[PDB]
């Protein structure tokens, strides 16, 4: 259900020990893993939930506690999915592709929280300094201007992060 | 006084292992000792020979698992520092969610051991960074308790000088957290890293 | 913190017998393991004995020195006999895990005193 | 905070106590490293050896038992429950702290709080089992 | 729930009546939360209407 065959083998050798040399003969078999069941488990609910931290740039910057609330409801949703693939499979010390798309999208939900908090800050703190003094990068005096960019940028990043996963590992 | 035993060639080559067969998942066999010896017991003595392979963990599972999800939560519930001090519900949310959070990965850590009585190295980090977000949650608990004044600033009006509707000031205890916490963390990583690496 | 309080003779003309208790630290887990260093010497392994009551002895004293264990009292005995003028040194009484070793000082992590033993013919 | 004493009973299956009788020899049980055993949530405290005379439908038996004194260790659970919910109580107690026109926050926390108690309660009977009364 | 439907089923690499219902049902509430988002953008006052 999981695997297919790709091919299979037949081969025979001498084996030596330190008794003596002895036939063996081996029957390989190479298995390619099936990706449907790991798109409908893992994959996809990664995608939708980093596409759901995308909604908090739509959203005023004086809604403190939607956004704030949006960005760690993505931020426990990826470690729950992380979670429950990692109580499902050995304790191998170094990371898999799953991991790398996994720990990729958890960085751009953790991102798009810090976008907000970035936005937060600017405002609330340098508002009252500057009015008491009184594709490129945006004018970071301007909330509204950092927020549209997200917009633009968040999913094209994302998109491009897709596009070299997967065409690295198919 | 009946039956002997002896290594076949020299001890240390008398134990082979092959280089194509390991199936080691989180350690790594440095190497094997031989050696020989006697074992008394009620019904006499006895011949016992005995090779002790050394096995080191491997830390790479576990700095996945564990490590970074709980210098995230720290790092995510240390972010509530920056954030205007009249954001209540938010920060709260911050404090909350990182608490659990902590106490979640606290709780799931301790499920890959047997459950021995003793507290280990990755308890101890946990612990730490359980007293960082908790910390984090009293610091934020003390920002409100010190606000005046339930709305934040308008985005028009001018601020005037401490020393018409006023407005709130920024904590001094959130300038000086935004500083303190991570620089504390900072240390408290190296400290624990350099201890416990190299031994 | 941890210690290991060493006792025995220190003259004879010969048998003797040298005792290392262990407190502040249950060492009953530990390899328990007794050496040997006379001055202008690299510390030696003469004996040890593990968690399985299984003893280990150093080639110069086999059949003649003896390693007993008492789990319940956290110590390790050494009955020394036909002591001969060239053993007089100093006797170190060590525990550790043994990890890469079982006959060398280095993976040893806790160490004794040490006691002053002589023969005098 | 339990402590057992658990036992080890052998007998002659066949023979009633007309035919074989067991007895335990001057030093009968012996152990050798006692902490260093698999015993990870219990620590081993003694030991007694009896012997006694099981009446069954076959006949009359010499039974010989050996009990092993077990106190259970506090670290893993003091881990695993009592600090968190501690910690949990404590977290409930920061509400008071918060101002009261922070209506959100303040019902959020506490909401909460109950939420990671039923939780921490349900976890804590996992190693136990199914008993029905309270511990 | 999507996570743990198939908890107890062989890791087949197709999709079943379960997962296509599970998946129009994330998509009812994905479609709610979109349509909320927008419902906000076109909002212009911060406060509600008083009694
Ligand atoms: C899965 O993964 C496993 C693990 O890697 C794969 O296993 C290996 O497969 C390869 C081939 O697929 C095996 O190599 C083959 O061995 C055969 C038979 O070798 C025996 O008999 C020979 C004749 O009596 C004898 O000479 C051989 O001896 C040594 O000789 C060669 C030549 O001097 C020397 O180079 C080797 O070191 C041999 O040890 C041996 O006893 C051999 O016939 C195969 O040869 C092809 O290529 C040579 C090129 O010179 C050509 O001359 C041949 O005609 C033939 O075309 C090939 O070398 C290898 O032994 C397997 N390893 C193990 C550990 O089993 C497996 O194939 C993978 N399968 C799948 C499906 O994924
Ligand atoms: C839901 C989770 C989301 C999180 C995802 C976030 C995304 C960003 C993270 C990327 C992690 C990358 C994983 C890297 C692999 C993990 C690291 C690793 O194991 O590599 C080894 C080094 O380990 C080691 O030094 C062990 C120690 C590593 C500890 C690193 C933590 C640094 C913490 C600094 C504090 C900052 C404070 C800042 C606060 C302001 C290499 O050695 P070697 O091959 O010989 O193997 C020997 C044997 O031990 C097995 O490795
Ligand atoms: C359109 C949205 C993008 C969805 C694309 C996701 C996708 O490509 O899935 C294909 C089919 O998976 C599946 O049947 C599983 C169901 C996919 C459902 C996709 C979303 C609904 C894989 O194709 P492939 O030939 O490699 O599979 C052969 C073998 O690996 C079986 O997995
Ligand atoms: C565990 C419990 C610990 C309890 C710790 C108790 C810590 C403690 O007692 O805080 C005292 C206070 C806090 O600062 P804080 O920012 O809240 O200062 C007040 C605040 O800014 C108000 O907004 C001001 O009114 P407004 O905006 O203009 O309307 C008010 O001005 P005024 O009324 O004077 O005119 C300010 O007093 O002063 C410190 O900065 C020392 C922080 C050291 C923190 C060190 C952190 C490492
Ligand atoms: C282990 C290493 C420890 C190092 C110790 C230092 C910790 C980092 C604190 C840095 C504080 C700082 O330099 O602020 C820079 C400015 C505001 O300060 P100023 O210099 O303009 O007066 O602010 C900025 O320019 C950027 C502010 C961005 C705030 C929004 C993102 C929140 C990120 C939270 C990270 C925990
Ligand atoms: C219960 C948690 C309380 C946390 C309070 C803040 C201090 C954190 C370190 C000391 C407390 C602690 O639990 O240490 C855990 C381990 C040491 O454990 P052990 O080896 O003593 O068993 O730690 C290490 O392995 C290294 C500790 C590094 C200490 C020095 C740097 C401290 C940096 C500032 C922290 C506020
Ligand atoms: C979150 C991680 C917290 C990390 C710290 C501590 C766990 C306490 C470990 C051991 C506490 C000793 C308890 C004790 O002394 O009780 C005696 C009992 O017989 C045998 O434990
Ligand atoms: C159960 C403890 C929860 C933590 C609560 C932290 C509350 C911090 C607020 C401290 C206010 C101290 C007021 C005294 C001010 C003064 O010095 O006069
Ligand atoms: C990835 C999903 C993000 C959520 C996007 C929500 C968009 C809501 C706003 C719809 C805008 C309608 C078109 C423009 C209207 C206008 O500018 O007049
Ligand atoms: C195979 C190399 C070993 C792994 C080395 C560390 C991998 C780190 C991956 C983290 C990538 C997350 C960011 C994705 C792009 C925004
Ligand atoms: C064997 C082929 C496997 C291909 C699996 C691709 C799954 C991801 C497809 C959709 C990703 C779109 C991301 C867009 C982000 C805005
Ligand atoms: C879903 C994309 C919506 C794009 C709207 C265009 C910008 C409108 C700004 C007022
Ligand atoms: C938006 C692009 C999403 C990733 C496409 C990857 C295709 C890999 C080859 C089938
Ligand atoms: C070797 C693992 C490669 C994973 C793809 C990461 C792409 C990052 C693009 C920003
Ligand atoms: C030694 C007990 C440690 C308990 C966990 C840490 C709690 C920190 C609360 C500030
Ligand atoms: C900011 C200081 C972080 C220290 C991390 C040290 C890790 C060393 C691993 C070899
Ligand atoms: C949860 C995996 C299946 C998702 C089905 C499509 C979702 C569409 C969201 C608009
Ligand atoms: C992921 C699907 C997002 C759909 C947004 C629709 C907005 C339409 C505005 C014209
Ligand atoms: C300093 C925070 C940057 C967040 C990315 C917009
Ligand atoms: C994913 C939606 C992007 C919209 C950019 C205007
Ligand atoms: C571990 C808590 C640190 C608090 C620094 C003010
Ligand atoms: C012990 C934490 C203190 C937080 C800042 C006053
Ligand atoms: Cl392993």
């Amino acid at each position: 259900p999981q695997f297919s065959i790709v091919e299979h083998r037949l081969v025979s050798r001498n084996v030596v020990f330190a008794t003596g040399a002895y036939p063996r003969l081996s029957l390989s078999f190479r298995l390619k893993r099936n990706i449907g069941y790991f798109i409908l488990q893992t994959y996809m609910p990664s995608i939708l939930i980093t596409i759901l931290s995308w909604v908090s740039f739509w959203i005023n910057y004086d809604a403190s506690a939607a956004r704030v609330a949006l960005g760690i409801t993505t931020v426990l949703t990826m470690t729950t999915i992380n979670t429950h693939l990692r109580e499902t499979l050995p304790k191998i010390p170094y990371v898999k592709a799953i991991d790398m798309y996994l720990m990729g999208c958890f960085v751009f939900v953790f991102l798009a929280l810090l976008e907000y908090a970035f936005v937060n800050y600017i405002f609330f703190g340098r508002g009252p300094q500057r009015q008491k003094k009184l594709i490129k990068i945006p004018d970071l005096t301007d909330v509204n201007a950092i927020d549209r960019w997200s917009r633009i940028v968040f999913p094209f990043t994302f998109s491009l992060f897709n596009l070299v996963y997967w065409l690295y590992y198919v | 006084a009946e039956v002997v035993y002896e290594w076949t060639r020299e001890p240390a080559r008398s134990v082979v292992v092959a280089e194509d067969g390991s199936r080691l998942n989180q350690y790594d066999l440095l190497g094997q000792t031989v050696d020989s010896g006697i074992v008394q017991s009620s019904t006499g003595e006895y011949v016992v020979m005995t090779t002790h392979f050394h096995l080191k963990r491997k830390i790479g599972y576990f700095v996945i698992q564990t490590y970074l999800p709980c210098i995230m939560t720290v790092i995510l519930s240390q972010v509530s520092f920056w954030l205007n001090r009249e954001s209540v519900p938010a920060r709260t949310v911050f404090g909350v969610t990182t608490v659990l959070t902590m106490t979640t990965l606290s709780i799931s850590a301790r499920n890959s051991l047997p459950k021995v009585a003793y507290a280990t190295a990755m308890d101890w980090f946990i612990a730490v960074c359980y007293a960082f977000v908790f910390s984090a949650l009293i610091e934020f608990a003390t920002v409100n308790y010190f606000t005046k004044r339930g709305y934040a600033w308008d985005g028009k009006s001018v601020v005037p000088e401490k020393p018409k509707k006023t407005f709130n000031s920024v904590s001094k205890i959130d300038r000086l957290s935004r500083i303190a916490f991570p620089l504390l963390f900072g240390i408290f990583n190296l400290v624990y890293w350099a201890t416990y690496l190299n031994r | 913190q941890v210690q290991l309080q060493e006792s025995g003779g220190g003259l004879v003309q010969g048998s003797l017998r040298v005792s290392c208790a262990a407190s502040g630290r249950t060492f009953t887990t530990y390899i328990m393991a007794w050496f040997r260093q006379a001055p202008g010497k690299e510390r030696e392994f003469l004996a040890a004995m593990d968690q399985g009551r299984i003893q280990y002895y150093g080639d110069s004293v086999r059949g003649r020195f003896t390693i007993s264990r008492d789990y319940a009292k956290n110590s390790v005995d050494l009955q020394l006999d036909g002591l001969r003028p060239e053993d007089t040194a100093v006797y170190y009484c060590a525990a550790g895990a043994g990890f890469w070793g079982l006959r060398t000082a280095s993976s040893y992590h806790y160490w004794g005193q040490g006691t002053q033993v002589t023969v005098s013919s | 905070m339990d402590e057992h004493s658990c036992p080890l009973e052998f007998s002659s299956y066949g023979y009633p106590r007309e035919e074989i009788v067991y007895q335990w020899k001057r030093s009968s049980v012996e152990v050798g490293d006692t902490r260093s055993w698999r015993l990870y949530q219990f620590s081993f405290v003694g030991l007694r050896n009896t012997t006694e005379v099981v009446k069954t439908t076959s006949g009359d038996y010499v039974v010989m038992s050996v009990y092993f004194d077990l106190s259970r260790r506090m670290g893993y659970f003091t881990i695993q429950t009592y600090i968190p919910c501690t910690l949990i109580v404590v977290l409930s107690w920061v509400s008071f702290w918060i101002n009261k026109d922070a209506v959100p926050a303040r019902t959020s926390l506490g909401i909460t709080t109950v939420l990671t108690m039923t939780t921490l309660s349900t976890i804590a009977r996992k190693s136990l089992p199914k008993v029905s009364y309270v511990t």
